[PDB]
Order: C-alpha cells, then structure tokens, then sequence
C-alpha cells in the first residue's frame, strides 16, 4: 500500500483521522504483486521453491502479512465491533489518572502510556461482548 | 417447536493425534535450533471429570521416544564417515589372543585352585580400594594396540597412526599366524558404514517438555492407582504442557528419572505382563560408575577433510567398573511386596519365591546393563550385585560368579548399535581425562512371568524405551472443539 | 495458556461461560510464541528452517494454526453466524428421543451422544442458509 | 466441489444466485481434505516433509487459496458489504453508455465488458467509504 | 527372431573392506558398450559404459 494512513502523525489525538479501509487496501495490494510474483518464479526455478533461504524468506512474510490480518480482525470480532469506529464498549475506564489530552497528545504518545491497560482490557471487552449476547439468546426464547 | 442451535464456546473434547511442541531449558544446540523456550509454567487445575487413560496406546509417549530418536539422527547426520578405516589393521597378537579376539594352542595353561572361595565385598565412599580402583575381582580392560595406514588432505602422503581398540570393537582374521601383527578390521563394517556421532552426543543432559499446540490441551491422572492402564479415572488434571522429561536411555535399570516419588509405582501394560517398576526414593539408591585412567585424545584429519577422533593410549588400565550405593536390599523387598499386591498380579505371595533375574541366551544387549556414562557406553555384567541384592545361596554358579558385591565389572565398547529399531552402527569418540557418574537410580524396567503360585521371575527386560512411558505415560492429549448442538426453542426472528 | 474451555467443564449442559472468544485468543497465542522461535533460530541455523524435520513439524502447526481458526469461521459462516454465541436457526432438531438434561447432564456427556446427528445436521444447517439466500435474492429482484 | 456459482453462470444477470456462503463451503472442503493427508505423511515419511519440492509446491498451492479466501473478506469489509448482498454504495456508474441487459446478458459476459471500469471503480468505491466514514465518525463524536 | 545379443565382460570391484576386492561377471548388452577399437589379435577386448 501507500501508508498514506499514518500521514496524519502528529496532528494529535481528537483530529479525526482514523480509518476502517487502510488495512484492507494495504493488504489487498500486497496480495495481488505477491501471487503474481509466486506464479512468475517458476518461469526460470521451478525444483527450488522453498529448497533455499529466500523460499523460506517468501513464505514468512506471506504468511507475517496474514497472521497480522487476523490476529486483528479476531480480536475486533470478539469486541464484536468490527465495523464500529468507536465501538461503544460497556467496560468503564480503569481510572481518572490516565485520560488523553485530545488536543494536545497525539495517538502514537497516548498508546504508549496505555500499555498496561489493554492487558487486562481486552478481558473485560471479551466478556462485555460475552454478557450481551447471552442475554439475547435469553430474549430470544421468551 | 426445537431448533437445533448452535453454541459456541462448549467445554466439550476428543481425542486428538497431532504433534506437540517441545521446549527446553539447554539451548546450546538443538534447542535453539528446534524448541520453544520454556514458558517455565508447570501449574495445573483439576476437572470433575472422568475419563479414559492408556499409557502404552498413547501419542504423547510415541512422540517422546519417536522424537528423541530423531534428534539423535539429525545430529549424527552430518559427521565423519569412517569407511576409510575398514582395512587391515596391524594388532599386537599377544592381546589378540589373550582376550580371546584370535586363537592360539601353545599358551598350554593348566589351573589347580580351591572351589571353595566366594568372597562378600562391600564397597562405600569412605574407602581406599574406590579412590585406587582395585578392588577385589576387577581385571584389566583389555584394550588391543593396533597400527594402521591413513591418508589425510594432502593425498599422495600418509601416516601411519596409533589406536587402541577395545577388544569389543574388533573381529580379527583368524588361523596360522606363526609371528605376530594379527589382521583386524571394526566389528560392524563390511555389512554397513559406522559414522561417527561427532556433535557431543550423550556428553551431558537432553531434557525437555512437551506443549500442546491453540486449541489442545494435556489432560493427566492425578491418582495412586494409576498402573498404567485405567478405563476410569476420577482425578484428571488439566494442563497445557507436560512435565519436564529426562531422555536418558538405559537397560536394566533407568537412571535420572523425574518421577521420583517417595512410593513404588508399577505401570502393566493393559494387555501384556511388561512392566516399569518405580523405585521408592525414600532409600537414595544411586549408581556410581568410574572409567580409570587418563585417556589421550588424537584428532586425525581424513581425505574428506573430517576429523576422526584416536585413542593412542598406549596403557594397560583397570576396567571400567560401577558400585552400587543405597539401601538396595529393602529397596527391593518393596518391590516384591508392592507385585504381590498389585490387582493384575495372581502368583505367589510368598517374598521368598519372587526373585530377580537376568534374560537367557548370550545376547550382549540383554544380558549385560548399558549405562552411558558422559559420552561413553558402559555394559556391566551383574551377577556379583544380583546374587548381593538377593542375598542369594549362589554355591553352584561356578567360581567367579558366586560372589556377593555391590560393585560390578564393565566394558567400555566404542562401536554401539543403537537403542532404536534402525540396527545401525554409531562410533563413540572417546572422553580425554577419566570419567566419573554419579547418578541416581529411579526405575527397574522388568517382565513379571510366572506359571504358578510358586517363582515370579521379575526379568530384566532391554528394551529402553519403555522408561519414556513411565516419564510421560499419565498424559492424554485432547482437541477442544467447542461447537455444540442442542434443541431449543428459539428459532430465529 | 488459560484453557477457559476445560476450566467450566463438568458444571452441566444449562452451562455458564461460554467463553466464545477463546478461540480468538488461543490463535493470538500460537501465532506469538512460534513467531518468535521462528525469529530465533537463524541466529544460529538460517538454511536449515524447514529442511529439517523440526521445521516441517512447526510449520505445519504454523499453517495448522490459520486454518484451524479459518475452518471454524467458515462453518460459522456456512450456518449463518457471522458472530456465533448460539446464533439460532431454522433446522429443527433431528428427534424427540435425543434430548439433553439441563440440569445433569455436562456438555462433554451430550455431545458424545450426538456425533450422528451432527453428521446430518451439519448438511441441514448448510441447506437452510442457501433457502435463506435464495429468498433474499428474490427480495432484491422485488 | 459444490459448484454453487457455476452452476447459475448460464442464465442472466437478472435472475439467480448472489450466493455468499458457498465461498465457506468451498475452503472447509480444501482444508479438511488438506488437514487428512498432512496428518497421513508422516505415517510413512517423516523426513521429507517440505525438504524436497512436492512439499513446497503443496504449501504454496494452499497459501495461495487462503490468501484468496482472505483477499474477498478484505475487500467487501473496506466496501462494508461483508454480508450485504448488493451493498447500496453510493459512486456513480462511470457512463450512460455501458449499461448491461438484466434480461439477456450474463454475469460472465458482463463482467468481461467492465474489465476497464473497475480499475477506476475499486479506488473509487473505496475513496466514497472513505467520506462516509469521516461523516460517521463526526456524527458518533457529536 | 534371432539371438539377444549380450555380450560377456568381467571387471575388478571394490566393496566395503576397501584393501580387498573382487573379480565379477557382467553380461551386457551389446548397445550399452562403446569397446576400443584397432590391433585385437587375441582376445578381452576392452570396453567402457556407452555413456560414462
Ligand atoms: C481415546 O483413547 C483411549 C485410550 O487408549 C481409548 O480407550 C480404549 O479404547 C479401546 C477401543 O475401544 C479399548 O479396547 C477394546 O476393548 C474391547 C472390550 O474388551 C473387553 O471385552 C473383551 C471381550 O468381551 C466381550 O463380551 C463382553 C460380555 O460382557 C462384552 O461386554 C465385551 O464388550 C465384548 O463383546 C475381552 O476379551 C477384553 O479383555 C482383553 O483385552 C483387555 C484390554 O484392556 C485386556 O486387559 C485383557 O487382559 C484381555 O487381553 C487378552 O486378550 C486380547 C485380545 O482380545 C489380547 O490382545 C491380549 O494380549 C490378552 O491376551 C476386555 O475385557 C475389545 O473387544 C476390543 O477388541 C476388538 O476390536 C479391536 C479393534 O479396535 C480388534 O483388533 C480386536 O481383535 C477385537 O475385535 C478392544 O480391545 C480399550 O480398552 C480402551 N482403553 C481404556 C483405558 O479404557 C478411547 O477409545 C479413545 N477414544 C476415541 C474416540 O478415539
Ligand atoms: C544422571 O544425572 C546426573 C546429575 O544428577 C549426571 O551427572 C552429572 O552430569 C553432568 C553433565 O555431564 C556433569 O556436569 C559436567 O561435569 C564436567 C566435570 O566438571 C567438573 O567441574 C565443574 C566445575 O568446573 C563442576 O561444575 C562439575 O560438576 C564437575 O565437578 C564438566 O566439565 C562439564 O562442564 C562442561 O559443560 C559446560 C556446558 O556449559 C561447559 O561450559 C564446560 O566447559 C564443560 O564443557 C565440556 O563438556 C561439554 C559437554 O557439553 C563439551 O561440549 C565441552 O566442549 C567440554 O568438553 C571438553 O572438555 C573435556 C574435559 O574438560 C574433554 O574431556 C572433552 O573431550 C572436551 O574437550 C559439566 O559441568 C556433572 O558433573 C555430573 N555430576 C555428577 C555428580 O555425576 C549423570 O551424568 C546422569 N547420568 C546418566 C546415566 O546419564
Ligand atoms: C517413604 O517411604 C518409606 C518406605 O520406603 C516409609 O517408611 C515406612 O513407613 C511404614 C509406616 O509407618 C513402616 O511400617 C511399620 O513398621 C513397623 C515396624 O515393623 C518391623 O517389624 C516387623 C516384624 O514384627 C516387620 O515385618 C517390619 O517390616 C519391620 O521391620 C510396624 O510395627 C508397623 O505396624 C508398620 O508395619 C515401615 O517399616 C517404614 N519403612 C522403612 C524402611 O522405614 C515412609 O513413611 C515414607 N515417607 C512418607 C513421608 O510417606
Ligand atoms: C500374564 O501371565 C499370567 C500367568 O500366565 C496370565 O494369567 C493367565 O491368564 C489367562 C487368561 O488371560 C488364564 O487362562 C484362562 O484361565 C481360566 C481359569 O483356569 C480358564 O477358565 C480359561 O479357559 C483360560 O485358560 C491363565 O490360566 C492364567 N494363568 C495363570 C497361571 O494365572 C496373564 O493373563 C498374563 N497376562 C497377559 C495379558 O498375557
Ligand atoms: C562381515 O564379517 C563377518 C566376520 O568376518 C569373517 O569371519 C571372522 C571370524 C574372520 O575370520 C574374518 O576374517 C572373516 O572375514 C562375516 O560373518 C561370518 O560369516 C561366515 C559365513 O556365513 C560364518 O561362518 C561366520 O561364523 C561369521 N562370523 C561372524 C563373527 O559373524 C560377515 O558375513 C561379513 N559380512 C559381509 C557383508 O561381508
Ligand atoms: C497366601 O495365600 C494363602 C491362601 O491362598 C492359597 O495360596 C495362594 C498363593 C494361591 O495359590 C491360592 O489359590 C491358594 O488358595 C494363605 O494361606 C492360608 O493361611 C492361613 C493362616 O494365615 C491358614 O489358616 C489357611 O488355611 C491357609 N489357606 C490355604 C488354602 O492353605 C497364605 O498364608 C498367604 N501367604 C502370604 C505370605 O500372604
Ligand atoms: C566419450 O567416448 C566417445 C567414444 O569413445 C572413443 O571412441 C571409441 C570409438 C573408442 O575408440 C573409445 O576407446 C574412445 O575413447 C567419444 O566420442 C568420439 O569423439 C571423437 C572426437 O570428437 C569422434 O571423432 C568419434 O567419432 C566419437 N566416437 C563415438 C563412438 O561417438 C566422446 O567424445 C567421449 N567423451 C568425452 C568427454 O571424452
Ligand atoms: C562422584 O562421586 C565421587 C565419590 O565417590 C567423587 O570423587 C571424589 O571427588 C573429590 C573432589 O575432587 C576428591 O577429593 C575425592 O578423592 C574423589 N573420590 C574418589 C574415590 O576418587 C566425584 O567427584 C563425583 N562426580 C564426578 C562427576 O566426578
Ligand atoms: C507538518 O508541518 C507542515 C509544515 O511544514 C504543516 O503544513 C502540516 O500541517 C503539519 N502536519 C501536522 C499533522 O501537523
Ligand atoms: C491508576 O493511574 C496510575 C497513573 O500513573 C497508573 O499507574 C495505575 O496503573 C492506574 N490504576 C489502574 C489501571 O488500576
Ligand atoms: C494432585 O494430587 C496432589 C496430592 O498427591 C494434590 O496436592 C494436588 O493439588 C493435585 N493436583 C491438582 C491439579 O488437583
Ligand atoms: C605407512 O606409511 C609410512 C610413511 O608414513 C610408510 O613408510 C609405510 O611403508 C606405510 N605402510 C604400509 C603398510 O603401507
Ligand atoms: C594351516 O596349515 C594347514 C597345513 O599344515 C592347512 O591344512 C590349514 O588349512 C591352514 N589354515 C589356514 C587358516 O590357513
Ligand atoms: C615380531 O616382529 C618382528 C618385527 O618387528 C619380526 O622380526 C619377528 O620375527 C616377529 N616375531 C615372530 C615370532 O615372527
Ligand atoms: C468439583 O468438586 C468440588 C469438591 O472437591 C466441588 O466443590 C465443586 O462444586 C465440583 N464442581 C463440579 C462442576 O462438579
Ligand atoms: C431417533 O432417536 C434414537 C434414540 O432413541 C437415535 O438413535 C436416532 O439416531 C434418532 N434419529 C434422528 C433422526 O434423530
Ligand atoms: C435431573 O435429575 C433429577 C433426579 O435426580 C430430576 O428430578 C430432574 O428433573 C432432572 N433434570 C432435568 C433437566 O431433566
Ligand atoms: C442421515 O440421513 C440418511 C439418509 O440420507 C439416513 O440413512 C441416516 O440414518 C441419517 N443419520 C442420522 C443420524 O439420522
Ligand atoms: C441448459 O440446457 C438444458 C438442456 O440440456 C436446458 O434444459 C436448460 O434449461 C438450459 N439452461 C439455460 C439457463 O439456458
Ligand atoms: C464510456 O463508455 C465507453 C463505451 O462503453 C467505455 O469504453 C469508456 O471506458 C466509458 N468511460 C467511462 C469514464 O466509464
Ligand atoms: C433482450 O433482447 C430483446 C430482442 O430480442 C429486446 O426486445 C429486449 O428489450 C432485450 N432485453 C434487455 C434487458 O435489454
Ligand atoms: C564366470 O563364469 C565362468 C563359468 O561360465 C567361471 O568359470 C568364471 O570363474 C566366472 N568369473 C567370474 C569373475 O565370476
Ligand atoms: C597396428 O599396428 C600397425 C603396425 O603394423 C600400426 O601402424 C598401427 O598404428 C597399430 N594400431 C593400433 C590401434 O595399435
Ligand atoms: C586367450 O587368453 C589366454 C589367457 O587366459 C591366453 O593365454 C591366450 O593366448 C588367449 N587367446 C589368444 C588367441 O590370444
């Protein structure tokens, strides 16, 4: 892709800018020269494949594109807000120490001071998704 | 009324046959190269659960030996082939035919001794028959000086070189040799190619765990009544990695096991009378092997530009020999009681009528003990400990057999077939200096036979690698495949 | 790892936690620890990743691991769940005579029980979501 | 081998299928069939697992396939119809000149005549998505 | 229909011992052999692999 999406860096944080398409085009694009350039290597080398170092060189980063695609994708869709934005999650804030200055502070400085939140985060996002779904399986049988 | 839904997330499992991953600690050479790290979690939780347990139909323990096997192959793979040295060698005759490698009839010996002369020889760390290695019945270790013809790098030179062989290692053309310098090759070249396993292979310790890979987990028996075949049991355990393994390969006896509990456990297999008896660590029951002398080492360089490790000693050492420590006599009077009371045992309960013992037939693999010791494979015959251990009336196992010791004689033998079913012939570079081991002594791998109610025989049994399922053996592998159906009522919108 | 899957069982068919995203979390795992082992290894050994058995081995838990994750997403899909925590259908289930006990029987009891009916419930779930894609079809026309 | 899509091919635009769940169907066949035999080698081979070429051949045969399956899912999350049907984007048509026979023509003869529109009409697609996102993120900030 | 014709060679080969060897018969066919040619007044004529 371009990585036109990290061309708003340092505008900071509530600058709008934030994007649900980048990584598809990204990947979309690195998908088609990547199969067009596996078809053509058989056009002089068609025994070494994956026999040599920059076989097996092709094949991790085919695959590093792709296990990155789902590992986000999955985690969004255990959130369950793979088309939100802003998601509207019901886990409040751990706490009033850690809040963004959103006109001043840019993402790239905010995550850094977050780290330690998303790990136990994303437990209590796994579970609100689980909560909320349990009980429309409830409402679906009354 | 009832749809068929589908619910996600369902503690529910099968059985599973899948690779596991392995991790270690030693990443010196085919850790880093082939395992994970050790994630150093070894918790578990137990589940209200029952289920089925099989130590011998397992794909934990067929992965553990399949595995260690292959390690050993991958490391030998790339080293020195020894076909060069498959020529006639050029060896001292008076030691070819004083261990028996050749013949001679002018040696015309004849023996007048008494009969009456089995000793008991105790032996423990606070005596000087250990530190000197003389010790009432140990000879020689009959090493064989031989010369040979090399070629190195260069070609058109060669050297001639000095090797000591053990007379294991050698066959030796026999018949009228009216002078000297017999004519020797290696005792397994002709019918195959011995490589040498060059990589510090058995030169120090291989442990490592299994992990099951997303979506598996390792289920365990927690039970005292686990025997190694149990259609129901109550306490399982759930983890994702195994215990830590040690692959140490042995007969007779297994050395450094990591089940190591203050209890006698035996594992049956459900449909044979092949057992691994646990020994009971409560009594410190440890083996002792010591290698005399102070060994030189000569790499020489051959045509292919690999270096083969020489052994021009030159001496005339004591054998090899181990000594046996701990409170060996009530180690095994448990192991007769706990047979006795074992549920798949019906012989006798008579202690007195249970009784070790060593395989038939002259098959060095069986009837001898191998113990590697740092790099060096040790066989021990072991008729002065049994009949010891046993207290045994020996009175008619002719001479030199009918003594009570701790200690026994041993052999070091350099070219070993291996432990797997292959038949292929490895060469043991040999250890500069001397070599000591002090290891411990955690499982005796034996048959049970008995025809009556009367003689049990516990035979010690070769086959090695038995000891891997005693180390794993209680694992279940298991796929989560959390999708399940059940009627409800809900159909959709 | 955490095996929430095993830590709830035995607690009953009328079952708490049913922790959905644990597959997504277990892939999450997978993809790490043998990302970093496969970034190790050249260190010492950079021709040999795959040209020894070890490395047959970890790649195929390597690829196992995507098509795990993927096969279950597709069969969610097939069915019609784009995001399954019972997602309910149109397929009534089989029979009266294969019922489940609440309150007694534990999810790992019912499912042995059923294998049969999942063989054929599986092709009437699939049927289903074709009937209902059909009549979306039509609908669009309209 | 369910051969859904071609099964409709010789008929008309105007008339059947916009199936979805077919392409899950396809990919659970290829990685259950896959899953079988890489479970059967090692029965007899171990060591030649990806070392020699037909191992490579079959990794990049099934790389490739996932890549695919992954590529579409991508495509149609950036256009947000993952499971929309006929998605109501709202870019116009490029001209009034091509314009296809929903009662004659068919998606295979159709699609051959677009071939040069949809270089233009992917980024096009992608760049009106791209506002419509702006829009929305501004109207959840509010 | 006529005769194979196969052709009768012996060579000396060396196995495993290296230091020792021995003299086989190889019977081969005719076309598998190149054989040198000129002043033969006798018999063991001397012949080589067609392809080596
Ligand atoms: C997950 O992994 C676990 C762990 O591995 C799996 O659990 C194991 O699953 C196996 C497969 O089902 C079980 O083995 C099978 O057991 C059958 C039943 O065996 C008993 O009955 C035999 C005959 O009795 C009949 O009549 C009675 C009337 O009451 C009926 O109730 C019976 O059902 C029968 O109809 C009897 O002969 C057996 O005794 C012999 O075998 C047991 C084995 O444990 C020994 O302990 C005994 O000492 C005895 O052994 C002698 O005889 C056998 C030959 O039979 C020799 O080989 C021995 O050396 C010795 O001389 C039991 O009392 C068996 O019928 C069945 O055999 C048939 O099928 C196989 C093919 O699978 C054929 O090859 C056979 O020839 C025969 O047709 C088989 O042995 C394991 O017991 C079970 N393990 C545990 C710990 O529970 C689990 O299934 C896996 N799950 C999944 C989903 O994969
Ligand atoms: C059952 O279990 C027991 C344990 O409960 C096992 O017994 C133990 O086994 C250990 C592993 O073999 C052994 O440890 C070795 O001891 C050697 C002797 O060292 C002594 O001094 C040191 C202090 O300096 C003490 O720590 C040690 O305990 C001894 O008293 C050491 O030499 C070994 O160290 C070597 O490995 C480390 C690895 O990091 C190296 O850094 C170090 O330089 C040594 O390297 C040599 O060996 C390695 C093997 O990997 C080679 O790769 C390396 O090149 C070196 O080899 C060369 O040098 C030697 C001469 O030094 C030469 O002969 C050779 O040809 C090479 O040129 C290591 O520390 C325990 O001592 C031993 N303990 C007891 C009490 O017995 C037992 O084996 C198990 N039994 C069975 C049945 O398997
Ligand atoms: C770790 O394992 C050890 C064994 O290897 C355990 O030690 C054993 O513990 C039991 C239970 O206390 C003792 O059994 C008792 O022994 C006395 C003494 O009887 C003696 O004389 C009779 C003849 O009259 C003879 O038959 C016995 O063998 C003894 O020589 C009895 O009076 C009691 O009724 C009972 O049988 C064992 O004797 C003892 N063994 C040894 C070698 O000390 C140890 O307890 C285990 N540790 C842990 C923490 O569980
Ligand atoms: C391990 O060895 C013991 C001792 O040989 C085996 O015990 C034997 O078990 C078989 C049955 O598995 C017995 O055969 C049956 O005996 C009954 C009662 O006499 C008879 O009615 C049957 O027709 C049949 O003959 C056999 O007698 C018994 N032998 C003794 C001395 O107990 C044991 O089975 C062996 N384990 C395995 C799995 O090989
Ligand atoms: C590999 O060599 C063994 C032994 O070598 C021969 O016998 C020794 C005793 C000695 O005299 C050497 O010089 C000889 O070369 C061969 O095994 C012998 O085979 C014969 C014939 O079947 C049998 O009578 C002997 O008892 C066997 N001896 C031993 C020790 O096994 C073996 O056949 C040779 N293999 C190959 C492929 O040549
Ligand atoms: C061992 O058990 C016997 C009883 O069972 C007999 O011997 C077994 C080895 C086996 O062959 C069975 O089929 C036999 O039936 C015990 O013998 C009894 O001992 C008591 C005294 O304690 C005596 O009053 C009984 O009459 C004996 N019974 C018989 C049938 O003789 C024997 O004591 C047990 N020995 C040990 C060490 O436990
Ligand atoms: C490989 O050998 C062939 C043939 O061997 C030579 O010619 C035979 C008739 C016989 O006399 C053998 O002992 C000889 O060694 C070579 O082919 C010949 O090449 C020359 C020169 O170009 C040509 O004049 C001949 O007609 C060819 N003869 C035949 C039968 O093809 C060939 O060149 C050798 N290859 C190499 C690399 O040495
Ligand atoms: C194994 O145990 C023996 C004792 O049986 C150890 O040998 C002693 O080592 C000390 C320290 O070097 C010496 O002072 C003693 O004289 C040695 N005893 C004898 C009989 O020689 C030995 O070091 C231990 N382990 C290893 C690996 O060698
Ligand atoms: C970066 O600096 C340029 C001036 O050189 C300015 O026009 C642009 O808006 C700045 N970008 C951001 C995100 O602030
Ligand atoms: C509370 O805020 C401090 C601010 O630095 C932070 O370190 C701490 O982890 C926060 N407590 C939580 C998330 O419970
Ligand atoms: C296994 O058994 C021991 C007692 O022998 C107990 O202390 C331990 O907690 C048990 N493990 C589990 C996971 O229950
Ligand atoms: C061995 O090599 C030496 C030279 O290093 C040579 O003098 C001797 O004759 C050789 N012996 C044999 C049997 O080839
Ligand atoms: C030794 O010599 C005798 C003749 O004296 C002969 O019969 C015998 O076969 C010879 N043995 C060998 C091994 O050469
Ligand atoms: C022993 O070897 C020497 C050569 O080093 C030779 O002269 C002598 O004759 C040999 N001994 C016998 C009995 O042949
Ligand atoms: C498991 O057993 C414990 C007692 O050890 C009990 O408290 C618990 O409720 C049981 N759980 C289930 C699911 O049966
Ligand atoms: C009907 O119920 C019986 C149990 O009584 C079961 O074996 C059978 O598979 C069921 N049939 C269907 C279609 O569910
Ligand atoms: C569970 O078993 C009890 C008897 O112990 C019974 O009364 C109850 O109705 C059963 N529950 C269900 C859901 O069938
Ligand atoms: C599945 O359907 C077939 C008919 O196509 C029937 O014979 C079979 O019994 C059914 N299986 C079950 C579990 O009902
Ligand atoms: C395709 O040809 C068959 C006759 O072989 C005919 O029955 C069918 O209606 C035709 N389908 C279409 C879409 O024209
Ligand atoms: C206009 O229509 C012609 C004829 O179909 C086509 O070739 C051309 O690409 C179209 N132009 C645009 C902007 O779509
Ligand atoms: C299909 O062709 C017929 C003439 O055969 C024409 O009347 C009809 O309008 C065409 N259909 C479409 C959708 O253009
Ligand atoms: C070849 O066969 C003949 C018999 O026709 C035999 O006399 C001769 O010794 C054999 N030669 C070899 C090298 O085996
Ligand atoms: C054969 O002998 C003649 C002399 O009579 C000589 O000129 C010719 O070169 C020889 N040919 C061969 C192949 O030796
Ligand atoms: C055939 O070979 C023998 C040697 O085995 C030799 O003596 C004889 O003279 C040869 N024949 C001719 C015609 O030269």
């Amino acid at each position: 892709g371009f990585l036109g999406f990290l061309a708003t860096a340092g505008s900071a944080m509530g600058a709008a800018s934030l994007t649900l398409t980048a990584q598809s085009r990204t990947l979309l694009a690195g998908i088609v020269q990547q199969q067009q350039q596996l078809l053509d290597v058989p056009k002089r080398q068609q025994e070494l494949l994956r026999l040599t170092v920059w076989g097996t060189k092709n094949l991790q980063t085919r695959v590093t594109a792709i296990e990155k695609y789902l590992k986000d994708q999955a985690q969004l869709n255990a959130w369950g807000c793979a088309f939100r934005q802003v998601c509207c999650t019901t886990v409040p804030w751990p706490n009033a120490s850690l809040i963004p200055k959103w006109n001043n502070e840019t993402w790239q400085e905010w995550e850094r001071k977050v780290d330690f939140l998303e790990e136990n985060i994303t437990a209590l996002l796994e579970e609100a998704q689980i909560q909320q779904e349990k009980n429309m399986y409830e409402l679906q049988k009354l | 009324t009832l749809y068929v839904t589908v619910f996600y997330g369902v503690p529910a499992w099968r059985n599973a046959t899948i690779p596991l991953f392995c991790a270690t600690k030693n990443r010196d050479t085919w850790g880093t190269t082939q395992c994970l790290p050790d994630n150093g979690d070894y918790s578990e939780m137990a589940l209200n659960v029952t289920e089925s347990f099989d130590a011998w139909n397992n794909t934990v323990t067929e992965q553990a030996i399949e595995d260690v096997w292959q390690l050993f192959e991958t490391s030998i793979k790339p080293c020195v082939k020894l076909s060069p040295l498959c020529i006639t060698m050029r060896c001292n005759k008076s030691e070819t035919d004083r261990w028996g490698l050749t013949k001679s009839i002018t040696t015309t010996a004849s023996t007048t001794s008494t009969t009456a002369s089995a000793k008991v020889d105790m032996v423990n760390e606070t005596s000087s028959c250990i530190a000197q290695d003389n010790c009432t019945g140990l000879e020689q270790e009959q090493m064989i000086s031989c010369k040979f013809n090399m070629t190195g790098l260069k070609r058109d030179k060669s050297k001639e070189y000095n090797e000591t062989w053990y007379s294991a290692d050698l066959v030796c053309e026999q018949g009228n040799n009216t002078g000297n310098e017999s004519r020797c090759y290696m005792n397994h070249c002709n019918t195959s190619v011995i490589q040498e396993s060059c990589d510090k292979h058995y030169w120090d310790a291989i442990r490592f765990r299994y992990c099951a890979p997303p979506g598996y987990a390792l289920l365990r028996c927690n039970d005292t009544n686990y025997s190694g075949f149990m259609p129901k049991c109550s306490k399982v355990v759930v983890s994702s990695c195994t215990r830590m393994m040690e692959t140490q390969t042995s007969t007779w006896f297994g050395f450094n096991g990591t089940r190591a509990e203050n209890r006698t456990y035996i594992y049956w297999h459900g449909r044979d009378n092949r057992t691994i008896i646990s020994l009971n660590k409560y009594y410190n029951l440890t083996m002792k092997c010591r290698r005399p002398g102070n060994k030189t080492v000569l790499p020489v360089t051959i045509m292919s530009g690999l270096v083969f490790h020489s052994q021009p000693i030159n001496d005339r050492p004591k054998q090899a020999w181990c000594w046996f420590g701990g409170k060996w006599k009530d180690a095994i009077k448990e192991v007769k009681q706990t047979i006795v009371k074992h549920p798949r045992y019906t012989g006798t309960n008579n202690t007195d009528k249970i009784n070790l013992t060593a395989p038939g037939g002259g098959d060095p693999e069986v009837t001898f003990m191998w113990t590697n010791c740092r790099g060096e494979f040790l066989y021990c015959k072991m008729n002065w400990f049994l009949n010891w251990v046993e207290d045994r009336n020996t009175a008619n196992q002719k001479p030199k057999e009918q003594h009570k010791r701790n200690y026994v004689p041993c052999h070091i033998r350099q070219i070993i077939n291996t432990w797997h079913k292959v038949g292929k012939n490895v060469y043991l570079p040999p250890r500069e200096g001397d070599l000591t081991c002090n290891s411990t002594v955690t499982s005796l791998i034996a048959n049970i036979d008995w025809i009556d109610g009367n003689q049990t025989n516990i035979t010690m049994s070769a086959e090695v690698a038995e000891l891997y399922r005693l180390e794993l053996g209680d694992y279940k592998l298991v796929e989560i495949t959390p999708i399940g159906l059940a009627p409800t009522s809900c159909k959709r919108y």
